[PDB]
């Protein structure tokens, strides 16, 4: 949504652009855009979705 | 200055437009080509016109 993906080696997380602040990927940080196969350098992956986990209870 | 590849550059600057970025990369092999395109006429543009 806002910021940018980047990987400290074997994790992959959310920061905005201009101060170092990792956060786990999530539904909440991101906006889909149709299917990978368009996408230049695109990576795969796991989002989080936070909903999940609440209606297991 | 921070290196950065230049199609996340475009992403960036796309979004200081408000258009959202997906726009770029479902289209970036014709943003591209456009480009190319563009600085081809400049090349032909200042060749001929004096
Ligand atoms: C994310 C991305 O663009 N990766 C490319 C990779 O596929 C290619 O093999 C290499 C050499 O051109 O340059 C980079
Ligand atoms: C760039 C990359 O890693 N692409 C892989 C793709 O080759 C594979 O078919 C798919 C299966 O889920 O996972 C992803
Ligand atoms: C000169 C010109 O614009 N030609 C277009 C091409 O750029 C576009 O990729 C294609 C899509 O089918 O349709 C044609
Ligand atoms: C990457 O970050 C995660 C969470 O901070 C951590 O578990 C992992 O050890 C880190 N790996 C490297 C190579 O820094």
């Amino acid at each position: 949504r806002e910021g940018v993906f980047v990987s400290n080696g074997t994790h992959w997380f959310v920061t905005q652009r201009n101060f170092y602040e990792p956060q786990i990927i999530t539904t909440d940080n991101t906006f889909v855009s149709g299917n990978c196969d368009v996408v230049i350098g695109i990576v795969n992956n796991t989002v989080y979705d936070p909903l999940q986990p609440e209606l297991d209870s | 200055a921070l290196q950065i590849p230049f199609a996340m550059q475009m992403a960036y600057r796309f979004n200081g437009i408000g258009v959202t970025q997906n726009v770029l990369y479902e289209n970036q092999k014709l943003i591209a080509n456009q480009f190319n395109s563009a600085i081809g006429k400049i090349q032909d543009s200042l060749s001929s016109t004096a």
